[PDB]
């Protein structure tokens, strides 16, 4: 197993080699299209049940582990993730409502 | 040519070369197993179930 590079970046590199770096989840984007879907399909009535969907979510379950990088307020407030959660749901659901 | 100790070592790590024109390193291969369990053979499974591995 071998790569070529530049010498800088190859430290960086090493680290990845030995699989360092988690899966970290890639939902914000997605969110939107899922959360349209799923209302759709005709059960998320209310922004509590989107939230509690989202539960169900590997995104949620990232933002418990290791908040901060994702966008999060605080965790003494919330919990687990509900106001943060609800923010999210309340952003998807304005653009959505405008599109 | 020469190793030097530098970033992240392990220390199961144990290669470095060099050159004037691109520092070079190589890496042994990843450890082999202990072996505290059996080899699960195929005749324990049921007899339908002998075929998953024709």
């Amino acid at each position: 197993g071998i790569i070529i590079t530049d010498q800088s970046n190859v430290q960086y590199y090493l680290s990845v080699l030995n699989q360092q770096l988690p899966i970290e989840s890639q939902f914000v984007s997605k969110l939107v299209d899922n959360l349209n879907a799923e209302v759709v399909a005709g059960n998320i009535k209310c922004r509590n049940d989107a939230v509690n969907w989202l539960a169900y979510t590997y995104l949620y379950v990232r933002m418990l582990a290791s908040p901060m990088l994702y966008k999060v307020p605080d965790i003494s407030s919330d919990g687990q993730l509900k106001k943060f959660r609800e923010s999210l749901v309340h952003s998807a659901l304005c653009i959505l409502k405008e599109q | 040519k020469l190793m030097t100790v530098t970033k992240v070592s392990l220390p199961e790590g144990s290669f470095k070369r060099v050159k004037p024109q691109y520092d070079e390193i190589h890496i042994p291969a990843p450890s082999k197993p202990v072996i505290d369990y059996e080899l699960k053979e195929i005749t324990s499974l049921p007899d339908w179930c002998q075929e998953a591995f024709p």
